[PDB]
């Protein structure tokens, strides 16, 4: 990523910061994965594990004409009335090693008995016997609160942060920003 | 000179529920017929029809006037003094400025708590219906219009003015606000949630009156300390439930209770921005005294 593009989630009273944060990302999903580029990843360099937050501003790594057409995007753009954004900038060349991911998994045992009993064939008791209270698990980290077609009401969103480490492997990231193997700039 | 145990004003330049309805951008020329968005469950949620990318909320708003006029009063030397305040107050300047104010938050979209969110053309039409016929209308852009800043126009200016009229009580005013917010094809609506329960009128969804009015009033631009957060609604003690803290606290001199009974019993003018939002509080109205 040659260039580091910060936006901060201004404070509004419209609207919580739990529920801005959220906004904002999910926006900016549709912003970047539709857009395109070989390799777009954020991270949250306000992540605090005291506060079980999300941070309040976010970083985008990506190349210098990646973000020539992201912040040009009207998608990506719009929301500066409730968000301070400003231009690209260097990042320091001291930098972490650092890869977020994503854990994917059901917590409802009834979710895996159906997903289960659809592929065999088996009946109602054969698919509730053979998913017993093992199976469910779900991550304990801090998740923002997400409401959309998924859940009614706020939906988690699991979020895991990578230990820092010495050595930073960089490559191609995800369309979504999830994790492809590899750590990223840290500064 | 004590005060009243008893003190009451009523509310002045309260709305109406506002309705919403679905439609396209090419019909809004004629906004007759738009089909209304019915609730529905899955708890419960509201989507846009299956073909329908622009969502539509209409909403009066009447200006009573006579803010400063107490409803009750127990003390008779209380009442006048407070009306005397007022006659000086409007004498040496107007309500301009809270009618400008008022103008542009009804301009912009800041009404719309979750709508807003996540819409790439807003448009706003506040029309005038006097005996019954639109005398005047007026269109304007709440995305083209700053939502941090306030900025002057003529059509803004017309506005303010007929606010202060109605407010000074020269004549009745109505105005019919419609806003049109370009979300998408089969989105899901965020209306008011009800005590998971949707607030639905005739079997269409819509925003609480006091809802509404909350967003509307946000005229509390003189806080002792600012963040850039921008206006927040007016309450008393500066109270943010999102935010979780309370500006403007008792402890210092700028809190409405402490304001109004120093320019009262004492009769010391407070600093134009503490007499403005007393007069915004007064106009809102309110339970004081004891």
């Amino acid at each position: 990523m040659d260039h580091y593009l910060d936006i901060r989630l201004r404070p509004d009273p419209e609207f919580p910061p739990a529920q801005l944060m959220s906004v904002l990302f999910g926006k900016l999903h549709q912003a970047l994965v539709a857009q395109g580029g070989d390799r777009i990843g954020v991270s949250f360099p306000d992540l605090d594990e005291s506060r079980s937050r999300l941070g309040e501003r976010l970083r985008i790594h990506a190349s210098a004409d990646d973000l020539r057409a992201l912040l040009a995007r009207p998608w990506l753009e719009g929301l500066r009335d409730h968000l301070q954004f400003g231009e690209p900038a260097v990042v320091p060349h001291p930098t972490p090693y650092r890869q977020v991911s994503r854990v994917q998994a059901k917590s409802n045992p009834e979710r895996l008995r159906r997903r289960l009993m659809r592929r065999h064939d088996l009946s109602e008791e054969e698919a509730r016997k053979r998913i017993p209270d093992t199976v469910a698990r779900a991550l304990d980290l801090p998740f923002v609160t997400l409401r959309s077609q998924s859940t009614g009401q706020h939906f988690r969103l699991f979020i895991r942060h990578g230990p820092l480490q010495v050595t930073a492997e960089e490559g191609g990231f995800t369309c979504y920003g999830l994790s492809k193997g590899g750590f990223v700039p840290w500064f | 000179l004590s005060t009243a145990s008893v003190l009451a004003f009523e509310r002045k330049l309260d709305p109406s529920d506002a309705l919403m309805s679905a439609g396209a951008w090419a019909q809004r020329d004629a906004s007759q017929e738009w089909p209304a968005v019915t609730v529905r469950e899955k708890v419960d949620v509201a989507n846009l029809p299956s073909d329908a990318d622009t969502l539509k909320v209409r909403f009066t708003l009447r200006v009573l006037g006579g803010a400063g006029t107490p409803s009750a009063c127990n003390d008779a030397a209380y009442r006048d003094k407070l009306l005397q305040t007022v006659a000086t107050y409007v004498n040496d300047q107007g309500f301009a400025e809270l009618a400008r104010r008022y103008a542009h938050n009804l301009a912009n979209a800041r009404f719309l708590w979750r709508n807003r969110v996540g819409a790439e053309a807003v448009e706003v039409r506040i029309n005038h219906i006097r005996q019954g016929e639109v005398a005047r209308a007026w269109r304007f852009d709440a995305l083209a219009i700053g939502l941090r800043d306030f900025k002057a126009d003529a059509e803004l200016d017309a506005l303010a003015e007929l606010i202060a009229s109605g407010l000074s009580g020269s004549g009745h005013v109505l105005l019919e606000v419609v806003a049109f917010a370009r979300i998408g094809d089969g989105q899901e609506v965020f209306p008011s949630q009800e005590l998971k329960t949707l607030y639905s009128v005739r079997d269409a969804a819509a925003i609480h009156s006091q809802k509404i009015g909350n967003a509307l009033r946000t005229i509390d631009t003189w806080y002792p300390d600012e963040d850039g957060l921008g206006p927040i609604a007016v309450e008393p003690y500066g109270s943010v439930t999102s935010q979780g803290k309370a500006y403007r606290q008792p402890k210092q001199k700028l809190d409405f209770y402490t304001l109004l009974d120093n320019w009262v019993l004492r009769d010391e003018a407070p600093a134009v921005e503490q007499q403005h939002y007393v007069i915004a509080n007064l106009i809102r109205g309110g339970v004081f005294g004891e």
